[PDB]
């Protein structure tokens, strides 16, 4: 969770915030960005900080995403944004894709 | 059947396989189809649906119609889907998608019955859907000069267009020139969250106004709020996230003393840490005061000793449009207002609005936000225009993305009907009569528009494919007439994005449908 | 890594308007009041803020 | 005719589309239209009966026995135990118009059911409802645009306010406290020009306290330039009136202090015990001599004090009253024109509020007192006292007092006003009708049938007073007519003359064009409903 003051004092210096709450999601990131997560609010050094080409906040169709993005043709994890007419379409691409 | 001693599934499982259960699907599409077919066009009806506990909802959306059914047919349910799907990424043609969709299968329903392959049909689909998109955006009509009368004029009809189906179509062009006013006040993103939209009970439809700023509801005043002015000529506005009461300095806190004096001692100190953050407040040089957490009446009549105005347990959502219209900043801590961090309108007021009070922001010329304050006689009514202008302003969201025009009333439709006919002409012949069966199936839109409307639907499908044949693209109904017209020098515009999600969506669905051959349906647990 | 290859499925615009991004996708906002990053340094913490 | 479909397939398989479909039901088109017209006209011939000064009243009962008598429409639907979706759309219009005008919420009832009654007639010869709603938007615009043409000004000066007794009292005329008609109006003007803005702003409602109770008559209703408190003096012994008195208004109670934050004073010797002793008996001598240091007379708190500080209190002549409520304060603040003060420490002379009387009052043998606190310098505050027999007319009268407020709030938003007793509906009728002629063929019937519904309001004055509905209607139409005056009407009360003008029948424009508007915008929602789905599974 994200405090107020905390949140008040990002804002204040012009700092994006994400919170993941489930862990995989939180270590996949730390993945393709290359960070570290960190278990104090400790600055981070050098080597520990993330880099990514790119951070913004986009609406696709009428769900709100934040997306973490590269221009290199390259990774450690990349994804397939999978769009459709129907929920069970979806489902099987997805299955396809498996 | 014979009864095996140990049988392979559990009791009670249930499969239909083969033709008859495509059959039944298609029944099923058609069924959930005519749910929602007097829902169309200009001359639609509204429909009435009774949930369990006697909230009635009244809405002309077929998306809304369709989620207020309890539909469990899994092949039924695909429509309702591919109808959220097209609110979900255009906001009209909810309608449309459900009614294409029962119509192709509805047209391929007897080539199924005579053992046609399926996978036939889902190809001719597949060919037939990409043609149709591929011709939409060939000949769909763009501007390009980017003028501003222009353009707006394209947004105002578009809306128009989108409006001409609801309750508030009489007020029309007053509800489109507002939306379109509403929307091009949105920065970059055209966040819908940006758009408040009150709803005042009592009332009529013209009533309703956009406040260039934003407005929200009195909320629970304390004593003494009474005595505090109502009408700021140019106040500065102190967005907050504090609690302004008198309480525990935190949950976990816990104060030792041994003597009088310290008791004496920490209870001034309490009033004074409260009373500093109201000096601080004061300071600032604000005079309108609003705060996430609630404000106490000490606060409250604090600031009304100080002829300052304050409102605690203000909605969150709220006071970021308040932020987005002056320009603030919303503090959690008090200790730097800064000349930066307050919000600033020309005219700050409460007013009396049907029964209820509002607190007005106006004169903001950095607004980048509006609210709407939409007045009727009853809860449903207001609901249902809501759901309209929400449809219009997702279709000039849309316009303002990518400004390109197809004529409406069905022009569209008759002309990739013709298109698909003459490919269709010109193929080896197995895939002709499916092409042709999606190219007549093509021809429910205007055909559903004059059975709504009470024409008589052959003789103007027949002249309108006359039309369409000897020349002519934008020739579609026109209701008031009871005859066809050029909808493009009608101004019946929509976007171009609206029928290729349609058409796509319809296709994906009945693709999908008939895909299926057997349904197994496990006990309940 | 088979586990490298993320899924999103978002509703609306038909399978033919799927796409391949290099990176990930989160169906989620943001908290603060920055909603967009050009030379992102991201700062990972698994402790709350 | 309903059950919605059932077919189970042409093979025989079962064919399930809704989640219990077989229990539910289902109306479309033609027959949905005519059962929501049946049930409008329902709910609108019950309610025609409590229109004019000869309308009856409707004894409501509720869940619990308890009876109201009453004739303002919107609290007659409000507490009718409807089921039917249009008779609920009928209670919600008629709390719409209620919302926004205050008056009038019988009128729109009637107003609505008559043009669904026309609509169904229409209906029957072949028409689109959609053509109909058309219709009956554009003959609502010509009569809105007709009520403008005919409409007439009056003063909302303070100097002279017989044109707003007249207002009132046309107001109150059909409710049961017109047996004091002329001092009930004059109350309520009175009322709503104390506490009123003047530039034409809001007249904000919390600033009058309408309270009832029962025993004396209720002709003893009474306008009080102040506040009426339910508590009295906290000393049996205190005196029972005070003149010129000062007031202290105080949100802290009488007592030690006591910090917000979990604490703990430890004792660990003699010495502490006392000195925590002799801190308390210091504390409540010091909050009376800070009370007793600004001079004032009385003391009002908020939230109670104990046995020491009423003692000292009484022993320092200084009379007090305990537990008044938070919204009493603000209006004893708001009144005497003093200040709320939060602690003793920031008590002085400027924060007291000052009022010319304060009293207890008795009310017979019943041990009930009560406070007032009046004669004020500038009150901006007003409170309304009601006396009555019972307490359902007590009620009543609050709510026609609540009705002539909201229409003298009504002519301070917008002076203009036009001639009730039927006139303005007259006029608006006979606008439609010329209107009618010069449209094309179609819209003319939906015009007229918004003609004859419009009709209908002097029709229902008539019949309530005894006279023939349509003989009395045609003369006064073909009287208008003949001489230009829009101001002829039915009149109700035999008073001789049919001019409005001269009987002085007024009503709000705006009155009239919310009632207008808001029924034409609720026929044209049920007209355009042509499908039912309820869930008919007759629960408990
Ligand atoms: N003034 C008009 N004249 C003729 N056709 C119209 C007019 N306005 C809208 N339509 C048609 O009505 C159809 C349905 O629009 P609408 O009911 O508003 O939403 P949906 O497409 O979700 O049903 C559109 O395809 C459009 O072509
Ligand atoms: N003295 C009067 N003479 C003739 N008509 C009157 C008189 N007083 C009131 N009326 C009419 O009686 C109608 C009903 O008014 P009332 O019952 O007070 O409120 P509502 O309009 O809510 O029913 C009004 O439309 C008014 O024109
Ligand atoms: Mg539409
Ligand atoms: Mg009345």
């Amino acid at each position: 969770k994200v405090a107020d003051m905390a949140l008040h004092y990002a804002n204040k210096y012009n700092i994006m915030l994400v919170r993941l709450n489930s862990k995989w999601d939180l270590r996949r990131l730390c993945k393709t960005v290359g960070a570290t997560a960190l278990p104090r609010l400790t600055p981070p050094v050098l080597e520990e900080m993330g880099h990514c080409d790119s951070v913004y906040l986009s609406e696709v169709g009428d769900t709100q995403v934040v997306v973490f993005k590269h221009e290199k043709e390259d990774g450690a994890i990349s994804t397939i944004v999978l769009r459709g007419s129907t929920d069970n379409l979806m489902d099987d691409i997805e299955r396809a894709v498996d | 059947m014979m009864p095996t001693p140990v049988i392979l599934l559990k009791e009670g499982t249930d499969s239909s396989q083969g033709i008859p259960q495509l059959v039944s699907n298609i029944s099923a599409c058609q069924v959930i189809a005519e749910a929602v077919r007097t829902t169309l066009g200009p001359r639609g009806m509204d429909k009435l649906i009774v949930d369990g506990r006697g909230k009635a909802t009244i809405s002309n959306d077929g998306a809304t119609i369709l989620k207020l059914l309890d539909v469990v047919h899994p092949a039924a349910k695909t429509l309702v889907d591919i109808a959220k799907s097209q609110d979900a990424e255009v906001g009209d043609g909810t309608t449309s998608v459900t009614l294409l969709a029962a119509e192709f299968l509805k047209q391929v329903k007897p080539y199924v019955e005579e053992g046609l392959h399926p996978q036939i049909i889902i190809r001719a689909f597949r060919t037939a859907t990409q043609l149709a998109v591929n011709k939409i955006k060939e000949i769909a009509v763009t501007v390009k000069k980017a003028d501003k009368v222009e353009q707006r004029k394209l947004l105002e009809k578009c809306a128009m267009t989108a409006l001409s189906s609801k309750l508030i179509s009489q007020q029309k062009a007053f509800f489109a020139k507002m939306v379109v006013d509403a929307v091009m006040m949105l920065d970059d993103l055209l966040q819908l969250k940006m758009i408040g939209i009150k709803k005042v009970q009592g009332g009529a439809l013209e009533d309703s106004q956009l406040v260039a700023g934003v407005a929200f509801k009195k909320t629970f005043s304390y004593a003494g709020f009474e005595m505090q002015p109502k009408k700021y000529h140019n106040p500065k506005i102190a967005l907050l996230n504090v609690e302004l009461e008198l309480k525990a300095e935190k949950d976990n806190a816990e104060i030792r003393v041994h003597t009088v004096e310290d008791y004496q001692a920490i209870v001034d100190a309490e009033w004074n840490i409260l009373y500093d953050k109201l000096e601080k407040i004061h300071h600032s040089g604000a005079k309108v005061v609003l705060s996430k957490l609630p404000i106490g009446d000490v606060a409250t009549q604090y600031f009304a000793d100080r002829d300052m105005f304050c409102a605690g347990r203000v909605p969150e959502e709220d006071l970021k449009r308040t932020m987005m219209a002056c320009g603030g900043s919303i503090q959690t801590s008090v200790n730097a207002l800064s000349a930066d961090v307050l919000g600033r309108c020309q005219v700050f007021e409460e007013t009396q609005i049907g029964g209820e009070r509002y607190n007005f922001f106006t004169g903001c010329p950095k607004a980048k936000t509006c609210t709407f304050i939409l007045r009727g006689g009853a809860e449903q009514f207001m609901e249902e225009t809501e759901r309209s202008l929400h449809d219009a302003i997702m279709i000039v969201r849309r316009a303002i993305k990518n400004d390109s025009v197809v004529a409406g009333g069905g022009a569209i439709e008759m002309e990739l009907s013709k298109y698909l006919r003459d490919y269709s002409r010109t193929i080896p012949g197995k895939q002709q009569l499916l092409i042709g069966a999606y190219a007549k199936a093509l021809e429910i839109i205007p055909r559903q528009l004059c059975d709504n409307a009470g024409f008589d639907a052959t003789n103007i499908l027949n002249k309108l494919r006359a039309r369409h044949a000897q020349g002519g693209t934008w020739y579609g109904v026109d209701i008031n007439n009871e005859d066809i017209a050029d909808n493009f020098e009608a101004f019946v515009w929509e976007p171009a994005m609206v029928r290729i999600n349609a058409l796509t969506a319809a296709s994906e669905a009945a693709c999908l449908i008939v895909s299926v051959d057997e349904t197994i349906k496990n006990p309940r647990s | 890594n088979v586990d490298n290859i993320r899924v999103c499925k978002i509703l609306g615009s038909g399978i033919s308007s799927s796409s391949v991004l290099h990176g990930m996708v989160f169906k989620k906002e943001t908290e603060g009041d920055v909603t967009s990053v050009k030379d992102a340094k991201i700062a990972v913490y698994s402790c709350p803020f | 005719a309903s059950m919605g479909t059932l077919a189970f397939d042409e093979y025989g398989r079962p064919f399930l589309i809704i989640k219990d479909q077989d229990r539910k039901s289902r109306l479309m088109g033609l027959e949905a239209l005519k059962s929501h017209i049946m049930a409008a006209k329902a709910v609108a011939n019950t309610m025609r009966t409590s229109l004019g000064p000869n309308g009856l009243d409707k004894m409501m009962v509720d869940k619990d026995g308890d009876v109201t008598v009453t004739n303002d429409g919107a609290t007659i639907l409000s507490m009718m135990d409807v089921d039917h979706q249009i008779a609920k759309l009928m209670v919600e219009l008629s709390k719409s118009q209620d919302d926004e005008i205050g008056d009038g919420t019988t009128g729109v009832v009637v107003l609505a059911g008559a043009l669904l009654e026309e609509a169904e007639q229409l209906l029957d010869r072949g028409i689109h409802p959609i053509r109909i709603a058309d219709g009956y938007e554009q003959a609502a615009r010509v009569a809105i645009e007709h009520l403008d043409k005919i409409s007439d000004s009056v003063l909302v000066d303070i100097k002279d306010t017989e044109p707003l007794i007249q207002t009132a009292k046309t107001t109150l005329g059909s409710k049961v406290v017109n047996s004091c008609h002329r001092q009930m109006a004059e109350i309520a003007v009175n009322a709503v020009l104390t506490v009123a803005d003047m530039e034409r702003r809001d007249v904000d409602f919390e600033l009058i306290k309408v309270e009832g109770k029962v025993g004396g008559r209720l002709e003893d209703t009474k306008l009080i330039k102040g506040v009426i408190v339910d508590k009295d003096f906290s000393h049996p012994q205190m005196p029972k009136k005070v003149e010129d008195a000062k007031i202290a208004i105080l949100t802290c109670p009488f007592e030690p202090p006591k910090p917000k934050t979990k604490h703990k004073l430890d004792v660990t010797s003699v010495e502490d015990y006392k000195a925590l002793q002799k801190y308390e008996k210091e504390k409540f001598e010091e909050m009376i001599q800070q009370i007793k240091e600004t001079g004032a007379n009385l003391a009002i708190c908020q939230w109670g004090f104990d046995d020491e500080a009423n003692h000292l209190l009484l022993q320092n002549n200084l009379p007090a009253v305990r537990w008044v409520g938070g919204p009493e304060i603000e209006l004893i603040a708001i009144a005497t024109g003093g200040r709320i003060v939060p602690r003793f420490s920031e008590l002085t002379a400027e924060k007291l509020g000052f009022a010319g009387l304060v009293q207890e009052i008795s009310f017979g043998t019943t041990k009930d007192k009560m406070l007032v606190i009046e004669q004020c310098k500038n009150s901006r505050a007003v409170t309304i006292f009601i006396r009555g027999g019972n307490k359902m007319i007590i009620e009543e009268a609050k709510r026609s007092l609540h009705d002539a407020l909201c229409v003298i709030r009504n002519l301070i938003r917008d002076n203009r006003v036009v001639y009730g007793g039927g006139a303005a509906e007259i006029s608006c009728a006979l606008a439609v009708s010329q209107e009618a002629d010069k449209c094309p063929t179609l819209e003319q019937y939906a015009m007229r049938a918004f003609a004859d519904a419009l009709e209908v309001i002097p029709m229902a004055l008539s019949e309530n007073s005894g006279m023939n509905p349509i003989q009395t209607m045609t003369e006064v139409r073909a009287r208008q007519v003949k001489e230009m005056n829009p101001a002829l009407g039915i009149d109700c009360l035999h008073k001789g003359t049919n001019d409005m003008k001269q009987q002085h029948v007024i009503e709000t424009l705006i009155g009239k064009k919310q009632q207008i508007s808001l029924a034409t915008q609720m026929v044209r929602m049920i007209l355009k409903i042509d499908d039912i789905r309820k869930p008919g599974e007759s629960e408990e």
